RNA sequence: GAUGUCGGCUCAUCACAUCCUGGGGCUGAAGCCGGUCCCAAGGGUAUGGCUGUUCGCCAUUUAAAGUGGUACGCGAGCUGGGUUUAGAACGUCGUGAGACAGUUCGGUCCCUAUCUGCCGUGGACGUUUGAGAUUUGAGAGGGGCUGCUCCUAGUACGAGAGGACCGGAGUGGACGAACCUCUGGUGUUCCGGUUGUCACGCCAGUGGCAUUGCCGGGUAGCUAUGUUCGGAAAAGAUAACCGCUGAAAGCAUCUAAGCGGGAAACUUGCCUCAAGAUGAGAUCUCACUGGGAACUUGAUUCCCCUGAAGGGCCGUCGAAGACUACGACGUUGAUAGGCUGGGUGUGUAAGCGUUGUGAGGCGUUGAGCUAACCAGUACUAAUGGCCCGUGAGGCUUGACC
RNA sequence: CCUUGUCGGGUAAGUUCCGACCUGCACGAAUGGCGUAACGAUGGCGGCGCUGUCUCCACCCGAGACUCAGUGAAAUUGAA
RNA sequence: CAGGUGGUCGGGUAGAGAAUACCAAGGCGCUUGAGAGAACUCGGGUGAAGGAACUAGGCAAAAUGGCACCGUAACUUCGG
RNA sequence: AACCCACUCCCGUUGAAAAGGUAGGGGAUGACUUGUGGAUCGGAGUGAAAGGCUAAUCAAGCUCGGAGAUAGCUGGUUCUC
RNA sequence: GGGGAGUGAAAUAGAACCUGAAACCGUAUGCGUACAAGCAGUGGGAGCCUACUUGUUAGGUGACUGCGUACCUUUUGUAU
């Protein structure tokens, strides 16, 4: 009935969601602008932004708490050194979502998701 | 911010600090036959809700060879007082595995000394 | 106990050891019977000489459930095991001796004898 | 006559003797009379009220002029109350003060929208069996009607769809507490709807 | 479960009296001067007076 | 040129020849009980052991376990146990192939709903200028059950035994509605423990896969088995029944005039829908106060200007939802996400120190993490865009101007 | 067949089951009669465990259903 | 086109194993997707209190599950 | 376990499949399973037997002829007064 | 795949090519259709719109209204 129930299923298992969302997090932390479907953009912002908030503080516990949930060495290095010193004075909202037409093969509503000071 | 103040005006103190695993003695109120008195209920605290006014705790006693769990309502005035007899090492929050252990198996360790 | 064909212990001295509820007395189709309610049992297992023999249809009061009884503040007592106390026709308990605790919800006009005998 | 408030969720009260009484708390921001409908000018006796705070940009000019006849400066919704014989001027302010404790009361809100229920959830039907040979239909309704007499389904047949946001009155609920300093009714038991839904509290029809 | 009669032109077309289209949510950038969907990035990559891509 | 059985399940719907509950009359009705016959169809009206069973017989309940019509209601809703194709066997009949007032084991149940119907939910247009809101109620639906202990009273009554109606609570059952504060269930979106293996260079730490690998718990939400509420009282017109007065028919007679009492039936009372109630109702408020031409003068058509009140598209969403609709909000902004606190859950993280030979303990440390929850906060996203909707609302008649 | 024969046991209750009885409608000795350890995806009864079979279903997870984009059947049909 | 089709080779860790689980060499993402998160339907997960009351019938499910040691009844053709 | 089989449920029945799939199940050193080649054929084969099988066909295959079999049966039979 | 230009007597003879019917599918114009119940017509009939030239006409719609259960085949008989 999903009264007050957050999260969306995206026609997937939960492990598939977890893999796809930390993939999109890693790909956005390297490219700083990716292009995806609008619901996956709406659900990326609940995965990817706590990683930048976590990255605003250098600890060993913070860098292997980042590493177990974004599991790539390059994105833990991109965080804590670039994203997290940049976003150190911004209270949330580290990424914006801009709708960009529709996909040609589907009609999947597309969106750009972009780090805010890029 | 409204129903969190209807609650807080009723939560005047009754309570010590107790954990799951502790043995407590609850002093409960009874009233039948035109009298007010206290009946003790000693046993092992196995559960705790911590919902403010809606807080509860389950406690297990083995009286006359059979088990009995009472889930007390914490800020009810039936629970007149509470006292931790001994307190135990459990490293759990809900000790429901004690419902299957029977005798010496259902003994709670004392590392918490 | 709570339902026809529930097996439940006997808290009496010279009767059964296991009874089985065959009917929940009360309404038209009461499906449940808690503490203080009146079931009718058959005796499935009993002691070699005693007042009650095996396969005898009898009435019993349910004194001890593991669904439990609930008080006027939302506190439940919840036993570990279902047990009944057998009764005669003019419903007085057959045993002169009652084992284990009962609860306070049982001292009505008719079952004061049970609460008076119990080691609650 | 009654009052309009919003449901703030359910709480509990312990009495001193030790019984916990289940309590819903209906927050009543004070209701403001907008019209007084008289049988001479309207055909029946009633009073319109308002409960607070709509934005200025969401109040239309027709609605703002209606709220500016009565110098009320008024808010979300407009409700009505049939009256027997009571006189309200069009600026008056009816509060929780028209309720005492004790004071059996009827409370109406809109029930929680269950979406499109099936016949088991909507009309408490029985399910068929789950295993004993049963083909695809374990939870479906059974037959609808009879065969060729009448050869159609009777009207009002219990079928499935929308256990929703219908208006539900829950009647004879006792008032536990009238808390006029911070504008609250505490009401014994359940009340239809979710938290923050609008809810109409007027005295009991079965007294 | 089939029809016992073929459906006429008239009832066939009355069924599809509902399936006509709309998409009128177009607007013009003040800067560039081109049409795009509301709340969407332009086909030349602009959005509210700023290039974003 | 096919209308596919019996039974069970699921769902019903009507009758009344009434099973309970309600109202009466007579009695060979002292009272508890009854017997029978009227009136009444509002609501209720078992679970099981056996057998394929319908039925039946038992067991135990209940206030009662009603009788019937509906293709012996209901298989384009389910079953497929019985009958029942092909296999086999027993007894019997037949020389035999085979057969049965017969038994016995085994044995494929197809359909995506066009139309009527029905349950929901919209889109159009119309309601006489248009709009935002609030409404009256013609009509319709739901609801309607009942047990027990007590209180006058061991009284009235009855030698006694026995046992009341009628007065009013308070506690159940079944049913129904709402709700989630409590009790619990769930909780693959939270936190742990753990096995096997693989990986992140490695140690540590951790992550994939093993049904969520297995499991311990558990937030919100949904939820029953949990909580709360309900059936009424009251009124009216009555059914049998009980009548007052009262003749026809000096009397007697409920009746022929005329007046009364009288039931869960009927109409209200209770809840919900309800002006597509084309008979389209009513309120309060808001918006529009420009020219010209042709032809035909409810005047229409065309051009120019002007497009208001408001509605919508769109966006952020919802305890609203299949899509809708509904509801809230759109920078003059807390609508969602993030963020900052709290809370809740889990249960003492990592790292470092310390003890030990090591597994592993002790500190730091109720620590770390924490979803949907609570409060705050413009950091991100809701763009001073477009489209519809117009320009004072016909005529006749009457009354007051 | 009568037939759910009668009696015993098992159950609160047993047309089924097991043990008898013998009035065998209509058993019977290689179309074999009686037993019989072991062996059956064999028939019938009972028990312990076990449980969503059930009381009575609640919630959750995926796959359809629903909406959007692309492609695009069918049986049937005198006309409506 | 979820089917069928003879023979050959066969690594690690766990393992009796060529079972199985995770992997190596090697191969692949099964040629419609995007949303949404109603009824119902399918394939699963957990389930209070009962524990076969379900049903023609425990059908389905739930359960048991290994290795070593101990122990093990009637009956028997002496092997079980 | 492979392999061979097909007892049960559920699905599927316009199928992914003119006989399958998923869970379970039976045999699994033999009266076993299987490749390749060969033999038996239509009142005729083969059959641990069921009217089973003999090219999705079986109480007498398929095809071509006799042949436009026969039908006291069914259906149909076309412009006008 | 078209829009022109050319060729040709002709390209609405353009190669899927003479003619190019009906089923079936469209666009445009006129009129009628959102309080009305059924073999869809037929008798009556207002209104409107076009051509004419006007009227006691011609074409097109057909509000409203009376009557009205297809065709075949088989039959004692069929809306069936």
């Amino acid at each position: 009935m999903r009264h007050r129930k957050s999260g969306r299923h995206l026609s997937r298992t939960s492990a598939h969601r977890k893999a796809m969302f930390q993939n999109m997090a890693v790909s956005l932390f390297e490219h700083e602008l990716i292009k995806t479907t609008l619901p996956k953009a709406k659900e990326l912002r609940r995965v990817a932004e706590p990683l930048i908030t976590l990255a605003k503080e250098d600890s060993v516990a913070n860098r292997r708490l980042a590493f177990d949930r974004t599991r790539s060495k390059a994105a833990v290095g991109k965080l804590f050194n670039d994203l997290g010193k940049r976003y150190a004075n911004r209270p949330g909202g580290y990424l914006r979502i801009l709708k960009c037409g529709f996909r040609a093969g589907d009609n999947a509503p597309m969106a750009y998701v972009e780090l805010v000071d890029r | 911010k409204i129903i969190q103040q209807i609650e807080a005006e009723q939560m005047n103190k009754e309570i010590p600090a107790f954990a799951p695993g502790d043995t407590v003695i609850v002093q409960v109120k009874v009233k039948e036959g035109d009298r007010q008195r206290l009946q003790a209920f000693e046993g092992v605290v196995i559960a705790k809700r911590n919902r403010g006014l809606n807080s509860a705790f389950t406690v297990r006693k083995i009286s006359n060879g059979v088990g009995v769990e009472r889930t007390f309502q914490t800020y009810s005035p039936i629970v007149d007082s509470l006292s931790v007899k001994r307190r135990g090492d459990v490293r759990k929050a809900k000790l429901y595995y004690l419902r299957a252990l029977s005798g010496k198996a259902a003994r709670i360790k004392e590392k918490l000394v | 106990m709570i339902q026809t064909q529930s097996m439940l212990d006997v808290a009496d001295n010279s009767g059964a050891r296991r009874v089985m509820c065959i009917k929940v007395l009360g309404g038209s189709h009461r499906r449940y019977a808690g503490i203080g309610d009146i079931i009718k049992v058959t005796v499935k297992e009993a002691i070699p000489r005693g007042k009650v023999k095996k396969g005898q249809v009898m009435t019993a009061v349910v004194v001890r459930t593991k669904h439990g009884v609930r008080r006027t503040d939302g506190s439940i007592i919840r036993f570990d095991g279902n047990a009944a106390v057998l009764l005669n026709n003019k419903q007085e308990p057959i045993g002169t001796r009652i084992f284990g605790p009962v609860t306070r919800e049982l001292r009505t006009e008719k079952f004061m004898k049970i609460v008076s005998l119990a080691p609650e | 006559i009654g009052v309009v408030g919003r449901k703030c969720g359910m709480t509990r009260i312990f009495t001193e003797e030790g019984v916990s009484i289940p309590v819903t708390v209906i927050e009543v921001e004070p209701n403001r009379v907008t019209q007084f409908k008289t049988e001479e000018t309207d055909g029946y006796r009633a009073v319109q009220v308002t409960a607070g705070e709509r934005r200025a940009s969401r109040v239309t000019k027709a609605q703002a002029g209606h709220f500016a006849k009565a110098n009320v400066a008024a808010g979300r919704g407009v409700w009505e109350f049939r009256l027997g014989e009571e006189q309200y001027a069009a600026g008056d302010q009816i509060t929780v003060d028209l309720f005492q404790a004790g004071q059996m009361v009827d409370v109406t809100g809109e029930s929680k929208g269950k979406g499109f229920a099936g016949t088991i959830k909507r009309w408490n039907f029985r399910g068929q069996d789950n295993t004993h040979g049963n083909s695809v239909s374990h939870r479906v309704p059974g037959s609808i009607g009879q065969c060729q007499t009448p050869g159609r389904v009777f009207k009002g047949k219990k079928m499935s769809g929308h256990l929703g946001a219908e208006r539900v009155t829950v009647q004879s609920l006792e008032i536990v507490r009238v808390d006029a300093e911070r504008n609250l009714l505490l009401v014994k038991g359940a009340v239809p709807g979710a938290t923050g839904g609008d809810v109409i509290v007027r005295p009991a029809a079965k007294a | 479960a089939v029809q016992q009669n073929k459906k006429s032109r008239s009832a066939r077309d009355m069924r599809r009296s509902h399936d006509a289209l709309e998409s009128n949510a177009l607007s013009v950038e003040k800067s560039t001067g081109e049409v795009h969907l509301r709340h969407h990035v332009s086909p030349d990559g602009f959005y509210r007076g700023r290039k974003v891509v």
